[PDB]
RNA sequence: AGGACCGAACCGACUAAUGUUGAAAAAUUAGCGGAUGACUUGUGGCUGGGGGUGAAAGGCCAAUCAAACCGGGAGAUAGCU
RNA sequence: CACAGGUGGUCAGGUAGAGAAUACCAAGGCGCUUGAGAGAACUCGGGUGAAGGAACUAGGCAAAAUGGUGCCGUAACUUC
RNA sequence: AAUUCCUUGUCGGGUAAGUUCCGACCUGCACGAAUGGCGUAAUGAUGGCCAGGCUGUCUCCACCCGAGACUCAGUGAAAUU
RNA sequence: GAUGUCGGCUCAUCACAUCCUGGGGCUGAAGUAGGUCCCAAGGGUAUGGCUGUUCGCCAUUUAAAGUGGUACGCGAGCUGGGUUUAGAACGUCGUGAGACAGUUCGGUCCCUAUCUGCCGUGGGCGCUGGAGAACUGAGGGGGGCUGCUCCUAGUACGAGAGGACCGGAGUGGACGCAUCACUGGUGUUCGGGUUGUCAUGCCAAUGGCACUGCCCGGUAGCUAAAUGCGGAAGAGAUAAGUGCUGAAAGCAUCUAAGCACGAAACUUGCCCCGAGAUGAGUUCUCCCUGACCCUUUAAGGGUCCUGAAGGAACGUUGAAGACGACGACGUUGAUAGGCCGGGUGUGUAAGCGCAGCGAUGCGUUGAGCUAACCGGUACUAAUGAACCGUGAGGCUUAACCU
């Protein structure tokens, strides 16, 4: 199926009868009002845009207006296609949500990222540090050696080398549902999720069982 | 990597960042204005304002505990005994900054600290 | 490390492209005096937006 | 936030009562064991405390069997059932780590009292 | 735990300090606790007993310091690291009395011949 | 009493790091040994180069030492580059 | 070099202290002739570290630790 | 063995495991009696080995405080080519 | 007119003569496991004792602890233990100076990166009207390991002992990614205790210095030891191998015609970059529809009036960040700080009273104080403007129009 843009704001426990702690991430779906479903008609497409939020209307550019104007305009954060096979939507603000999910138990939730920085191995790859003692010479924590002699003559692509760290897609896969709902439109996943507190993010039920 | 962390640590100890500034802040309230590095001035305001607000209530504990930050009477008397009731009413912004920057020396950017009631 | 071979004053402004500099993109002008000033900052003497904070 | 928290209190009991770092206190717990279930004791003595709403410890001390043992407990988890109060003291701290090494006589503490 | 580190007889013959000597369970297996099996290696040892100084049998840790927890995500730790000797080939521990306290986490059948002994949990 | 003991001044240099286009043509920092003695230091004097001096390392003899520095024989000689 | 080096003699206050140690102070003299921001990797100098405790390494290199006064009590061996 | 080539000699101790270490043997490649032999309390910034204590030495790095590094204004090098 | 040696460390990249896991032929293959050969490079492939060692021997692991190339990979990356300077001694040789492919104790490891190359990140211009967005997906990279236990089934097999296949379920080791809710670490911007001393006239209460003077606890953030997830199933085309039908060759025959199976390798599936994909793509929306003049005139050049959509700057700032960048807000306001209330953290302030000769204790008082946090609040700062961008978009031909 498809899946619907919420917004961080998780990380807390739910007891069990039994007396299990699950942890948590609490993804709030805002209504997904579809702003310009399309087919084949237009495109190898199949797929279908949306929106969640509410921009200060103020904001919003005169073209970020037409699109929406064209379609049951709502405003909202941004717009997110949702690729879908053999299934209907109409164009016009449908506004789907979490009731979605139920029977859904998959979820993979796409957050932005952490964005570190600096990054530097040791943390950008997990390098390993050279004692910092026994001798050393401002190389403790190190590349050291970031390739062999004049046979290779160069450095490899894709050597492993410091580098902004974080800030990018990443996303999750699995992650058993816990509660799905609406009303306060929230979605309780298993734990953890890229994410950053109202950073966006998708939810697509997990491409694995 | 600073992630949600304040206030500004300047350029050096813990200790300067608790006497170049204790020091100015009695210099506002001796003088009412002053001019100094932007910076320093979007700071000097999180240490010159929380003090105001405890000028409201005179009592000797908003006294000595005003005394415990900062050294002078004469300015832990001039609150309490002035700008305490003169912002008895002031929701809290008791100072404008403005602004003028580059320095002769350095092209450093310049402020105007100043209590907002400043009309003398 | 040094060179190994003398840089051609070519590749010299070629680095020197973005050594550039910028103007003062036009500046603002007072309501109360016809003040030409930086933006967001105390104009000529005192005024600003307007008022007139600090005199002199 | 506030659509947190009412998560939280949503969670939360009002059966755990007055709660000192010094106390003895007498948590009582389901061992859930095998085929069988009860609720295990634990008499002990406080010495760090929780304060986090729906999330919460307790961290006590014993030394049972032979030597000592540390427990903190989720307090507002099922397994923590119900908590007594027993013996309270006076401390003057707020953590009581300093009772790690102690042992008798010497990790004595004193009596509450108004 | 890890190798070297030093844990105490939770049973009897070869009291106190005994070296780990490898942490069992797969290549580069970092550290164990809880209730895993551990190359011993006996180092001070009571006179008497059945095992003695010297000796390099296997054990299972039953006490350690840093602690074990799950559901609620209640934290019980020790003050110490506790072992128990068991004969090396084939399993179950090579003893009688098991001092002190354990951790339900042994109720894993296998090893009861240890919970059943007295002192708790 | 003591080429005695601990330890500042003072004398010295065992370890490490930093420095290595240095703050410095041998140092700075944290440590380290000696500290009434074959101790240490101010001023001035005497030993001269195949010579001096040396608790001896070819060590020192003006940032120079298996024969100082300066001038001269001198445009040494160079089947070598 | 307006250089973290070298340079012999004299003077010697208060509290704490065995003391020309050391800490804080008198008198007196200074803030070291680029500054302002930021709060990256990495380098230099430090502080704190769960469990383990020399598994490091050529080597416990470096760190960590010990550290005062009175009293108790103190082994092989010895040229006593 | 500061002497042993073969050599990690062989045996004993220490260790879970010891080409080093300590104790022996003697087959001294090639110890040996003032270019002294064998001992030796005390002393040693001396070589080797072991243990307690200790620890970021390490498993395995995390966070923090400062001086650089980064941005701005002024002054303004270097080897090399 | 200098191409730094061994071993180690850090970080690697390839080959396959494959150590493990995968697929097969033969077996002197019952099973369990083995032996050997063929196929297979996806991924994975030990810690310590001794020694400078690589290696090796030993101890204990593991699914296994592969082999080899890369200046016997890697010192403008670290070490300096081995090894060739200068000291010194032993054995030995020499009359001696000295010497040893003998040994022993000691013994300075430089360089701020221009070019290539890499890991990141911007600024130009271009994609043919200018803009704001949403995507297609040519390509590129990432990932790819595996133990054990329960079921099948104590079944097949076996005289027993012992003991599967095929398939199914679950839980780990190592590796990776993400996240602070939990458990903790830190937390020199929070609180408290305390030694020495100087000071605010003194009492009391405080502040400065002494590593944050020493120390106990700790908010937010950052984080691992903490927590959740992941390397798959499934497709397609094959490897070795196994086959069907069948002639050449009256038989036989996997092949010649023609069909069928078949592995972690290959193409996909899974995750991420991705139209500078100059072959520069597509979809949606938005903005501009005045004059004139001068020519060398159908190619254009300039003036007056206009300057839009949107951008850029500027300012307040961010879980974003070296700088750029990217995100939010700008009075049409929660964008920073302050403020109010709350939480958290310390731990019961000061003043006053009581008791005690006093140190001190008790009451007031779970008080006082409290950040980066939560909820809320225009008090202060985020100015009207000004700047850039223009004014309906080349030809040719074709499909529908007229
Ligand atoms: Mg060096
Ligand atoms: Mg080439
Ligand atoms: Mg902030
Ligand atoms: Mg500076
Ligand atoms: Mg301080
Ligand atoms: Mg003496
Ligand atoms: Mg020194
Ligand atoms: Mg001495
Ligand atoms: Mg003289
Ligand atoms: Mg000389
Ligand atoms: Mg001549
Ligand atoms: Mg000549
Ligand atoms: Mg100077
Ligand atoms: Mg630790
Ligand atoms: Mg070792
Ligand atoms: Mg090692
Ligand atoms: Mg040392
Ligand atoms: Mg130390
Ligand atoms: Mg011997
Ligand atoms: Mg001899
Ligand atoms: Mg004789
Ligand atoms: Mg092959
Ligand atoms: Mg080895
Ligand atoms: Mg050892
Ligand atoms: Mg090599
Ligand atoms: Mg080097
Ligand atoms: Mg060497
Ligand atoms: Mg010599
Ligand atoms: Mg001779």
């Amino acid at each position: 199926m498809i899946g619907l843009v919420g917004k961080k704001v998780g990380m807390t426990r739910i007891f069990t009868e039994d007396g299990v702690s699950i942890p948590v991430t609490v993804i709030e779906v805002e209504a997904n009002r579809v702003t310009q479903v399309k087919d084949l008609a237009n495109d190898g497409y199949r797929a279908i845009q949306v929106t969640t939020g509410a921009k200060k209307a103020n904001r919003v550019t005169k073209p970020e207006a037409g699109h929406f104007a064209k379609a049951g305009v709502e405003a909202g954060r941004g717009l997110w296609e949702f690729r879908l096979a053999e299934g209907e939507e109409f164009t016009v603000g449908q506004s789907i949500s979490v009731e979605l999910f139920a029977d859904v138990k998959k979820v993979d939730v796409t957050g932005t990222s952490k964005g570190k920085g600096f990054a530097g191995t040791v943390k950008r790859w997990n390098f390993r540090t050279q004692d910092a003692t026994h001798g050393n010479s401002l190389s403790h924590r190190v590349p050291g050696s970031i390739g062999q002699n004049q046979t290779p003559g160069k450095v490899f692509k894709g050597k492993k080398m410091a580098g902004q760290m974080g800030n990018e897609r990443v996303t999750v896969q699995s992650l058993d549902v816990v509660r799905v709902d609406a009303e306060r439109n929230l979605l309780l996943v298993k734990g953890a999720v890229p994410g950053a507190t109202g950073s966006d993010l998708i939810v697509k039920p997990a491409v694995k069982a | 990597m600073r992630h949600r962390k304040s206030g500004r640590q300047l350029n050096r100890n813990s200790s300067h960042r608790q006497a170049m500034f204790r020091n100015m802040a009695g210099s506002l309230v001796r003088h009412e204005i002053i001019k100094t590095t932007l910076p320093k001035a979007k700071e000097l305001r999180r240490v010159v304002e929380p003090l105001i607000t405890l000028a409201k209530t005179d009592s000797v504990a908003n006294r000595r505990l005003a005394f415990a930050r900062t050294r002078d009477n004469e300015i832990v008397a001039k609150l309490f005994n002035e700008l305490g009731p003169r912002f008895a009413s002031r929701a809290g912004g008791y100072t404008r900054i403005l602004k003028c920057g580059f320095r002769a020396g350095d092209n450093a950017p310049m402020a105007y600290i100043e209590l907002v009631d400043r009309s003398e | 490390a040094v060179q190994q071979n003398k840089p051609t004053r070519s590749k010299r402004g070629m680095r020197r492209s973005h050594d550039a500099l910028t103007a003062v993109t036009s500046l603002s002008v007072d309501k109360t005096s016809g003040e030409k000033h930086l933006r967001h900052h105390i104009t000529a003497d005192g005024y600003y937006r307007g008022r007139k904070v600090i005199a002199k | 936030s506030n659509i947190i928290k009412q998560l939280e209190q949503e969670q939360m009991k009002q059966d755990v009562p007055s709660f000192r770092p010094g106390d003895t206190v007498e948590v009582k717990v389901w061992v859930v064991e095998g085929s069988k279930k009860r609720l295990q004791a634990f008499e002990g003595v406080v010495i760090a405390i929780r304060n986090r709403g729906l999330h919460s410890a307790f961290t006590v001390r014993k030394i049972s069997n032979g030597e000592g043992v540390e427990r903190v407990f989720q307090t507002h988890s099922p397994v923590v059932d119900s908590i007594s109060v027993k013996r309270r003291g006076a401390v003057r701290k707020a953590k009581l780590y300093y009772l790690r090494e102690r042992t008798g006589k010497a990790a004595r503490i004193k009596e509450r009292l108004n | 735990i890890q190798e070297q580190t030093m844990l105490n007889v939770a049973d009897n013959s070869g009291a106190r300090r005994v070296m780990c000597i490898k942490v069992l369970g797969g290549s580069h297996r970092r550290y164990a606790g809880v209730g895993d099996i551990i190359k011993i290696t006996i180092k001070e040892a009571i006179p008497r007993g059945k095992v003695k100084k010297g000796d390099v049998l296997k054990a299972v840790v039953v006490r350690t310091k840093k602690g074990v927890r799950r559901p609620d995500g209640s934290v019980i730790r020790f003050d110490g690291n506790a072992c128990v000797l068991l004969n090396n080939n084939s399993e179950q521990p090579i003893g009688t009395r098991i001092f002190g306290p354990v951790t339900r986490e042994l109720r894993s059948e296998k090893f009861m011949k240890i919970i059943s002994l007295a002192p708790e949990v």
